[PDB]
């Protein structure tokens, strides 16, 4: 009796007479890639592409479920969304997640801090429970520390359909000196949960590019934890406005 | 040249050189986004047929983008053999094709025809290429470079060990190095793609790769896939330089988006000749892929398959040790399914090597796409009959950082008993002497990692 | 045995093995028009993994269609060698699989162990096989039959030239010959479609066949692909005989559909040892596929790789020169697409080869399915490394007569020159005589059929 | 470090580096002539050990001519890998040849190891090695260049047609092209040196060269080795560009002695890319020889075996196709007799592989010099078996033009068939078309120059 979701299948070792089977136990251990499950010939044991096969069909169906409209509002937060309209066009039309409707634009400026200093920014992006598996532990302490001492916080607000792209109008319609944006990345094999951070310092719709940008990836109890992220990601704000320059551009 | 064909006693009508190239690709979700794209398999393929009649003139003087605004434009046309061009000026792309797929056609007769093109006459050729044309085009076009292994040598498939993390621990990038080695993978490169950017992660990476290295005298090279300057102030203070790669797009703003300039790709060049441990003459190491130029709004209405090409000759300029297209890297809405993205795994390798670049293939897809992994094994072997130099090479093919599934370490074993292909030979050499390999079969000892302690 | 398994926390029962066999298939519309199709890719994963945990026992006492009832049953379950299977018998599927794959399992191993299946394992492992796995796992299970050609030798590659004419015309006809011919198409067989079933229309067309064969002193052999029944009419009644032609189904009622009984085949058989022209052993051609049962109404709840692999296991016992699935001869509504057809191919093939027949493949779609031209060049390449005994050939492959493409005489002259490969050694030894091809490769006069004028 | 030794008892001191690296030489006339010479063989033994006793940092940091002051020390200082240096800084000279010469140090060793020497390492080695270690020690050191024709493969020897005529007339030069293809030679290069220095010349020399090489589609390349301004000016001009050639000096005042910048040689690189009609990546040629800096009065106190090795350094710069020494090139007051043009060519050609370029030699000497042919036969074949790259050819070698004696098309037609080594793979074969050679030997009909007509 095997459950391929269980951990005893990922802890699973393949290797058939291993040189150092002990050692083989401390490298499965030592990663989470799937490490050491053998072969059968040149090809993967049996259980290794079922486990694989599994977990594929696991990852699909995170691709395109959403968040609650319920789940925002017992956050207590603005909810915009971009001029998708659904998940199945967000995923052929680039453009138009990189741009917000036209209720959008007004929503922006009638309900939140004129010209703030930091705008923090919250989008599905490509993954659900990036947001909702790693939020009351990065989110909630990020927020206190760009108040201490800081900073004109932007009141935060929740993007979806969104791209990383959309923070450079974010970043103009606010007037706010740095943009931080947390958004999901595409799905894994085997964790949906990974959140990055995209934050640019004075973004331009006409001037800014993806170089100008700092990048943090892989926020999730598998890579960076959302607590240390959030102290990391503030620390981060607190010098692009030392230097007034963001990602490629900063020292 | 017409812009112009009457197909079933209709008129098809194209406005320039840009719309014929984009119109006369076969269909991909890219191009549709783009709105280059043919709305009738019936313009589709009028579009091939005016392309087929144009001539290399044509082409070379019409690139989707002006000399005087991009200086990769410049890069391409100032490296034109202007003889070689002159003898070639008037074909057809139809003769361009047919001259390529001969068998009289020596691979010393396309080492001079390739200097008269540009990279918008390599992607005219493409687009008038079926999959198997593709393919054995590609495979009549070998091209051999040298680190401190050899890749490209026909009956040879090199591989990267590409161990990936999502704290860039290397504690488990370790742990994925033992099991690539253990299949025969990493002749080409044992690459990083690191989840930060700054040196001292980077530095600290290179010390894992190389150590490794070092321990057991591997021929081959290390590298961290980050932007090109980290790795060019890693090695600047001290560490271990392998190959140094950047990632790439055929156009000025393509580029900029990237934060790169030439004098880049220039400087790590000299970094590589002062610093790097490479026994042979080449050291940089590229990616590619369609649908970049586009992400970047740096295309300027040219399609993907056009700006792909540019890539090429580009990096052919600097004459890398390898260069590889990521061919379902980012998403559905640039490549949608299979046909695609082989199709586009295809067009990517047979214009690399029309280039005279040396092109392998990450042979991937992303779990928003419209694939799995049986896509991945269908295009590896496709790519190894073409004589594909490398693939990329994981656990199963699972990336748990970069977040996509490539080629998993079992398939290069695959691919080489199956087409009965060597490693490297430098490389093979050394998995002998560690009892992994006897006449280019895995011993019964091989994949075990626990081999190396 | 369990037909439950637990995945997710979320447990997954089947009915019984017959449907744990159909949803364990990778998605095909076959399999949605039969209703036996998985409802998502989870349970189709399950599916699996109750497959991959039963035991050989488990499958070979569970027939889809028992044995009182279907003589095709009869004869698969007949044919078992029982000391070959009592080895056998308590294996899982999943170690059957992990036995084919090895490396440390021979070709011989092989012979004496395929003995002990029934069709019904051979399509289990199928079920449980990547593509690759299905590549590979063919590739080490090679089959060698002989004629007045050896046709499945590793390094070789035949092609049958399939001329087929709208009014069987014996111009239309001769002239295709030519072309094939002229391409190195031919060592697997010439066979005809007829577009008539009368036995003075064969005695023609076989007349016409023999008469170039007579005159260039071929090794080859000539085929009508009418029924059987007219088939050996024709050659009791003085037409020259070469294999002797029929489609099959896996199950009696499917037979029945094609006006087939076994008491006919066996008769092809004795007609073949007293009349026909075959220097060899093996004279009898079957033609499979996907769907036929389907459509016959004949497949019974099972879905259609398992009733492929009856195909096979039936034709085993009548020992045949050649078998070849028809991957995308009738259409969309059993297999869709590309990864469909592709998918199947690779199926078909692998449960062939693991069956013990000589099998090729028709590498092929209809135009009414969501195919064109690189679905075929995509396929043939990836069933010729896995050593794909045969596959079509036709003038670019467009079938004149039947509306469906098949692969050219260009196609296989591109896989024999890219992977290498040869024809049957006899029918290569001709074809050098007639400055056709040398080192495997055509000449420069090659492909020209006013070369035999 | 030491500059001094006790030899016999006796106290031997040096004032620097530079008289170290002179007074080790074996004697010739040349480092007599410069005051650089030792006193007897004591002092010139004591000189080899105290060099075999330095370190490669020692003779890196002490270069014969200071950095700030020569652009050819910093061209060679500039281009040193810093990586393969700091392995190597602390070893001996004396460790270095051994390092050189052992069987367990591969080509791929010598490989990275070499880019951590500067050209006064190279030649300190050259000094402490016998003849049989400057053959041997050579021969382990293979280079190989692509033109339109593969140069330096092991198991295969060129040979450059120098048809020179006392008034560049075009029939001499013709008639003389006729007759060297006939014995094999042409596959480094048929190369003219010219009687005048004006545009117009070049062009019909080149145009005559082209003329033959056109109608019987040779695989090779043509040169008139005029200055390489002229080269360049008649190429940019129309005449067929091959390679290009200049002669060089290994300092800065020795390279203005003949009109000479590093940036026409860039030059020559950028004209060559455009223009010459080259499949490979290698056009360059340059000519080098023991004496030219002390012609020049530019050598600066430092001997002709050191300068010698700067020429290479310079060279390795630019990649160059082919580079030959002009071994008795000048005359008997800097080589004067048999045993000192054969040690001379000896010297020459291992520090050329050491350097890393495809090293030739023209074995050659003068009228008033003491030798004859037979020290021309002795040393093509000791340098054959030193795997040198190529030779020249004249008809007997009798240069009517230079007024010096070279190898004639006979003497490379000899190597090859006493060595059992055959040309460039490309010219090989263009050669067994033309009836010229079979198997590595001259025809029946070969050796007749009207064979062309
Ligand atoms: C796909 C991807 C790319 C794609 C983007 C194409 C696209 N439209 O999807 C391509 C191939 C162009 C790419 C390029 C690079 N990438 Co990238 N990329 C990813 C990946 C795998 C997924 C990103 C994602 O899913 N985002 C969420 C979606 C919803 O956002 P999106 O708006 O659809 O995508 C945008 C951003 O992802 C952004 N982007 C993508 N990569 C990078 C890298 C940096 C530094 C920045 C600022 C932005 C950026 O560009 C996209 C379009 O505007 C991540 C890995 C990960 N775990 O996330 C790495 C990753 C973000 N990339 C990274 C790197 C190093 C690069 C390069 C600098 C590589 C190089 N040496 O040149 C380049 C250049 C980036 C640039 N200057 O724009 C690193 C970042 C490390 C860090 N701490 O900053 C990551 C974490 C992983 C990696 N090693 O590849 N990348
Ligand atoms: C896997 C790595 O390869 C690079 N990469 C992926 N796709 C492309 C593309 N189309 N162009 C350039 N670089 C790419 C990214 O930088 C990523 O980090
Ligand atoms: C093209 C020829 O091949 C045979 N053929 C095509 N498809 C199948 C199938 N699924 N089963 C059996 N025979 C088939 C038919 O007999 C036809 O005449
Ligand atoms: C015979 C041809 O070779 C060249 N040549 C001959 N000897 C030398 C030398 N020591 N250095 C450089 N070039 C030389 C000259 O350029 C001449 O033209």
């Amino acid at each position: 009796a095997l459950d391929l979701g269980s951990a005893e299948a990922k802890a699973w070792i393949g290797v058939e007479n291993p040189h150092r089977a002990d050692v083989l136990t401390e490298l499965r251990r030592s990663t989470v890639a799937r490490v050491c499950t053998g072969r059968a010939g040149p090809r993967p044991r049996t259980q290794a592409l079922l486990r694989f096969l599994a977990d594929h069909s696991r990852s699909k169906d995170t691709v395109l479920k959403e968040v609650p409209e319920e789940w925002v509002k017992a956050q207590g937060l603005l909810e915009v969304r971009s001029e998708i309209s659904d998940k199945n066009l967000y995923l052929t039309r680039p453009d138009m997640g990189r741009r917000l409707c036209a209720e959008a634009v007004e929503a922006l400026k009638a309900q939140c801090v004129a010209n703030p200093d930091v705008q923090v920014v919250i989008s599905d992006g490509l993954s659900t429970d990036a947001i909702t598996v790693n939020y009351e532990e990065i989110l909630p302490p990020l927020m206190a520390g760009l108040k201490q001492a800081g900073l004109k916080v932007g009141t935060p607000f929740f993007v979806r359909y969104g791209r990383v792209k959309i923070e450079d109008q974010i970043g103009e319609i606010l007037g706010a000196k740095v943009v931080i944006l947390l958004v999901g990345e595409r799905p894994g094999l085997g964790q949906s949960e990974s959140l990055s951070c995209y934050a640019v310092y004075s973004p331009r719709m006409a001037t800014t590019v993806e170089a100008d940008r700092t990048c943090i990836s892989n926020i999730h109890q598998g890579g960076t934890p959302p607590v240390e992220a959030a102290a990391v990601i503030v620390d981060l704000a607190k010098r692009m406005l030392e230097q007034k320059a963001s990602g490629i551009n900063m020292t | 040249m017409k812009l112009k064909t009457t197909l079933f006693g209709n008129v098809y009508q194209f406005k320039d050189v840009k719309e014929v190239l984009a119109k006369a690709n076969e269909l991909r979700s890219g191009d549709v986004l783009a709105g280059v794209a043919a709305a009738s398999s019936q313009e589709r393929v009028a579009a091939k047929q005016v392309l087929s009649e144009m001539t290399v003139a044509d082409i070379r003087n019409n690139p989707v983008i002006a000399y005087e605004d991009d200086c990769v434009t410049r890069l391409i046309q100032d490296d034109v053999n202007e003889t070689a061009y002159n003898q070639i000026k008037n074909w057809s792309i139809s003769e361009l094709r047919e001259y390529v797929l001969s068998d009289e056609t020596s691979v010393d007769d396309i080492a001079f025809t390739r200097k008269g093109l540009t990279s918008e006459v390599v992607a005219a050729v493409a687009k008038i290429c079926s999959n198997a044309d593709l393919i054995y085009g590609a495979k009549k076009m070998p091209v051999i470079k040298k680190a401190n292994t050899t890749i490209g040598i026909p009956g040879t498939f090199s591989a990267r060990l590409q161990p990936n993390d999502t704290r860039d621990d290397v504690q488990s990038i370790a742990a994925q190095i033992y099991e690539g080695l253990s299949f025969g993978v990493g002749d080409a490169v044992i690459g990083v793609n690191p989840v930060t950017d700054d040196v001292e992660n980077l530095s600290r990476v290179l010390d894992t790769i190389y150590g490794v290295i070092d321990k057991f005298n591997i021929p081959t090279q290390g590298c961290v896939l980050a932007h090109v300057t980290t790795q060019i102030e890693a090695i600047r203070r001290g560490a271990p330089g392998g190959l140094i790669f950047q990632s790439i797009c055929g156009s000025e703003k393509g580029l900029k988006e990237f934060g790169v300039e030439l004098a880049m790709l220039d400087e790590a060049r000299a970094v590589g000749a002062e610093f790097n441990r490479i026994a042979g003459e080449n050291c940089l190491y590229f990616e590619t892929g369609q649908g970049s130029a586009l992400s970047a709004g740096a295309n300027f209405g040219a399609d993907q398959v056009t700006m792909e090409a540019r890539n090429y000759g580009l990096a052919r300029h600097y004459d890398p040790f390898i260069v590889n297209t990521v061919v379902g890297f980012i998403g559905p809405e640039y490549l949608y399914n299979d046909r695609q993205i082989i199709r586009a795994g295809l067009e990517d390798h047979f214009m690399g090597k029309l280039s005279g670049i040396s092109m392998g293939c990450d042979c991937c897809y992303t779990n928003h796409a419209d694939a799995d992994q049986n896509l991945n094994e269908n295009l590896m072997i496709l790519l190894a009959t073409a004589g594909c130099n490398y693939i990329m090479g994981m656990p199963l093919g699972d990336d748990i950082m970069l977040n996509y599934q490539t080629t998993a370490f079992h398939d290069t074993a695959t691919v080489r008993q199956l087409l009965n292909l060597r490693p490297s030979p430098e490389f093979e050499r050394w998995l002998e002497s560690m009892g992994i390999m006897a006449n280019g079969r895995l011993t019964k000892r091989a994949g075990d990692p626990s081999l190396f302690f």
